[PDB]
């Protein structure tokens, strides 16, 4: 059954921006509703914690100004795995989130801290989601080569051929 | 070594050829005399630019002879080495005093003091040439010779070289 | 040159007819053969220009097929050009082609690209358009003034980079 | 970065003589057939190397991880970034693996190993061709 | 040095083929 | 700019169509 990649998927959330709007407040808030924000994630976990308890270079710049980014560090310390995360903000139009997963390796012989793998790569644009350039590459190559064929192939039949001449057109 | 320098000569042209097709001979004159010569202040005489672009100068008839003197100035390209550089040849002959390489127009000798001792003559071999561990140098191999001396004669300059250090032999 | 002790005769600064001064310029095999080839030709054509005002062809010379037939051009361009009196020329022309190591005048400006990119010496970028070496440390130690200027790695990249330009034959 | 290098400079001359075999067609009168037979096979055999090269240097290659700079202001250049950012074919060639695999259409793999038989004896048959007459 | 750069062979004109599906909510 | 105003574009708002019924009519064209 035939699936468009999630690479190039793209989703628009018209009447969130409406009621809402875009702000690096809410910009994880607009990522939840996404498929591409996967509900086996600590993030969702922490999520209804909360609403539980509620019933009951930019890296560094980006982390010291705000505190809410403060509150995701000290509740996604306890839980390790795939989190997501912000990567870095320019406003007013443009956010990108690091997506990264954290093993915290805790055993004996290793000082440094939980290990953080990369795993995608995700661009807010506008009110847009982007997520190989090897791909890229090789298609624009194998289409290039696709004309070139068919050009020759073209020019191959303009060709007429005499012996007492040569090749000529 | 390929270099673009500006050359001057005098041209001295017999009274016979005085007429209006004056400058053809003078351009014959030129391309039969410089080219291909070798001169101790600037080497070997490969090729001269721009042909329609020759420069002349108004002659001065010679108070003795009678023959015009000209004086012609024009760009060429010339090879030249220097003292401590490495070129790559190819092996002319072989000897037991050590061999003979080619680079560019030039010969450059090195004798069997100027290789390492792992190189060792072989004569048995079609044709004879120096075998080691890595490295067999032959007729048509390529060879890199750290030219060390040059001597310059009218006609021609020769050279002598070492393959003494490491990094020397068949690449 | 190991000291780059090019002397008075063949300083890097040029004074040209013209009286400003220029940097020395330095051709390997391949950029001094595809000179010479080119005013061969272009004499040659303007001999016969002159012979038809006194009173095609041209294109099959340039591209040559293979290294035979290319030394056949070139045994026809001196014996049209150059009269058979200057063995010196056709010994150096005859190694010009035998150890050129390209032949095409696109691959040979990429050659000269990548090797003046860097900004070296032109000395050092015309010996190693003529030197194909297949570790850093062996033209550093071929070349001594290469010693101490170029970083190991760039020079193992330029080396590799002209291994993989070399067309085959 | 050095196989991206390499791949760049690749690259960048297979583009020049792409270039170049374009404002030497683009004349209005054609040239001899032996000079582009010449471009042909030189621009073609590059294209060879530059897949060659790709295909040696994937790993670093996909390792790198693509991200904007921070001056790079993207209010501005949305469209440029869109421009490079987007990677899906031209529809033609889309169809037309379409068509060709319409055409095409364990069983598989007994047929695969059956080529796998045909491939290697038709290999031999044409050495013990080969070696039966002397071609030297 | 270099003998020539590239000439600039952008094409803005391209229309792209984004697929875009996802947009209902 | 960044005030999205309901009912007053230059251009047939996007969201529009989508709130329109044709939306549910395409929907329900088999109904039709």
């Amino acid at each position: 059954m035939n699936v468009t990649p999630l690479d190039e998927l793209q989703w628009k959330s018209p009447e969130w921006i409406q009621v809402f709007g875009l702000r690096t407040e809410n910009v994880l808030d607009y990522f939840a509703e996404s498929p591409f924000f996967d509900k086996t994630s600590n993030n969702q976990v922490i999520k209804m914690q909360r609403q539980f308890s509620q019933l009951n270079p930019a890296r560094r710049q980006i982390l010291f100004k705000y505190p809410m980014y403060m509150q995701l560090e000290e509740e996604l310390m306890k839980l390790d795995g795939t989190e997501y995360v912000l990567s870095s903000v320019r406003e007013p139009d443009f956010w990108v989130i690091r997506k990264q997963r954290r093993t915290n390796n805790s055993g004996v012989g290793s000082a440094k801290g939980p290990e953080i793998i990369p795993l995608q790569d995700y661009y807010i644009i506008g009110a847009n989601i982007y997520q190989t350039i090897f791909k890229i590459v090789q298609s624009r190559l194998m289409s290039t080569s696709y004309h070139l064929n068919s050009t020759l192939e073209s020019l191959y039949d303009l060709i007429e051929f005499q012996p007492s001449q040569g090749v000529h057109y | 070594m390929f270099f673009i320098k500006d050359l001057s000569l005098n041209i001295t042209l017999h009274p016979s050829f005085f007429g209006p097709r004056m400058k053809q001979y003078l351009k014959t004159k030129l391309l039969e005399e410089v080219e291909g010569s070798c001169t101790g202040k600037f080497g070997y005489i490969l090729c001269v630019l721009d042909y329609d672009n020759i420069d002349i100068q108004r002659g001065r008839i010679l108070p003795t002879d009678g023959s015009a003197e000209f004086n012609v100035k024009y760009r060429a390209v010339v090879f030249k080495p220097f003292k401590g550089e490495v070129v790559d040849g190819t092996v002319v002959s072989c000897s037991q005093h050590g061999f003979e390489v080619q680079v560019g127009p030039m010969k450059v000798f090195v004798t069997k003091h100027l290789m390492p001792q792992d190189l060792t003559f072989n004569a048995g071999s079609n044709p004879p040439s120096y075998q080691s561990s890595e490295d067999v140098i032959t007729i048509k191999s390529r060879i890199r010779v750290k030219i060390e001396g040059c001597i310059s004669q009218v006609s021609s300059i020769h050279a002598i070289g070492s393959i003494k250090e490491d990094y020397l032999g068949a690449i | 040159a190991a000291t780059l002790q090019l002397g008075q005769e063949f300083q890097l600064k040029q004074i040209n007819h013209q009286g400003e001064e220029e940097e020395l310029i330095a051709l390997n095999l391949s950029e001094a053969r595809l000179v010479i080839k080119e005013a061969l030709v272009e004499r040659r054509r303007a001999f016969k220009r002159s012979q038809k005002k006194h009173k095609a062809d041209d294109d099959d010379f340039m591209h040559s097929e293979t290294r035979e037939k290319e030394l056949e051009s070139i045994d026809v361009l001196l014996e049209q050009t150059t009269g058979g009196n200057n063995k010196d020329l056709k010994n150096t022309m005859q190694y010009l082609t035998n150890f050129s190591r390209f032949r095409d005048q696109e691959t040979v400006g990429a050659v000269i690209q990548l090797l003046k990119s860097t900004g070296l010496h032109p000395f050092e970028v015309a010996q190693l358009g003529s030197l194909a070496c297949d570790t850093a440390d062996e033209a550093k130690t071929l070349i001594p003034s290469l010693n101490n200027k170029i970083s190991d790695d760039e020079l193992e990249r330029i080396l590799k980079e002209l291994s993989n330009l070399e067309t085959l034959y | 970065g050095q196989a991206l290098d390499a791949v760049r400079m690749r690259l960048a001359q297979l583009t020049h003589s792409l270039r170049r075999i374009r404002d030497e067609m683009s004349k209005a009168e054609l040239p001899q057939w032996y000079t582009l037979q010449s471009q042909l096979n030189v621009t073609l055999s590059q294209l060879v190397s530059v897949t060659s090269t790709l295909q040696h240097f994937q790993e670093t290659l996909d390792s790198t991880v693509v991200y904007p700079l921070p001056k790079f202001p993207t209010t501005s250049h949305e469209s440029l970034v869109t421009t490079l950012l987007r990677k899906k074919n031209i529809p033609e060639v889309d169809e037309w693996m379409k068509y060709v695999r319409e055409t095409s259409g364990e069983e598989i793999e007994k047929l695969l190993q059956q080529d796998r038989e045909i491939t290697n004896w038709a290999r031999t048959t044409f050495r013990n061709e080969y070696g039966k007459h002397d071609f030297k | 040095p270099s003998y020539s750069p590239t000439s600039p062979s952008y094409s803005p004109t391209s229309p792209s083929y984004s697929p875009t599906s996802p947009s209902y909510s | 700019k960044g005030a999205v105003g309901p009912n007053n574009f230059i251009w047939p708002a996007e969201d529009a169509l989508r709130r329109g019924m044709l939306a549910m009519a395409s929907l329900h064209s088999k109904e039709l």
